[PDB]
């Protein structure tokens, strides 16, 4: 409050400092479960070329 | 509806080539082996080749190794077979011949039995 009010003495009162803030703590992300697949197992897997 | 479509017919002397061609209707070609199985009169049938669904090419003949060749056509639905230098002996009649089995039916890939 001293330094908001650019002065070394401050009168009775109340003086607006600041913001409060909480900050974000950790990260989630979330997508459908996956059903499907590509056809590589069917070419790795085959029995001749 | 199932339909086989032979064409190449006309005549030829030994010691030329010769070329086949099969086309299928009512079903996907990728889907099943294709087989090459001859059967002259007075005697039963026997295979003569055969490539897989995957268009790999399964051998050649005993009596007629080095010689005989075929191929799938997958983008046309087309199958060729190509008889390189034949000879009087090879004489008898060709038959062209689809699978059955579904693809990836469990524990090596699907690619017998002839049917059609």
């Amino acid at each position: 409050t001293k330094c908001t009010l650019k002065s070394f003495t401050v009168e009775k009162g109340i003086y607006q400092t600041s913001n409060f803030r909480v900050q974000p703590t950790e990260s989630i992300v979330r997508f459908p479960n996956i059903t499907n697949l590509c056809p590589f197992g069917e070419v790795f897997n085959a029995t001749r070329f | 509806q199932v339909q086989l479509l032979e064409s190449g017919g006309g005549l030829v002397q030994p010691g030329r080539s010769l070329r086949l061609s099969c086309a299928a209707s009512g079903f996907t070609f990728d889907d099943y082996a294709m087989h090459w199985v001859r059967q002259a009169p007075g005697k039963g049938l026997e295979w003569v080749s055969g490539v897989s669904w995957n268009s790999g090419t399964i051998g050649y003949a005993d009596s007629v190794k080095g010689r005989f060749t075929i191929s799938r056509d997958n983008a046309k639905n087309s199958l060729y077979l190509h008889m390189r230098s034949l000879r009087a002996e090879d004489t008898a009649l060709y038959y062209c011949a689809k699978a059955v089995e579904m693809v990836r039916g469990l524990g090596a890939d699907p690619e017998y039995g002839m049917d059609v």
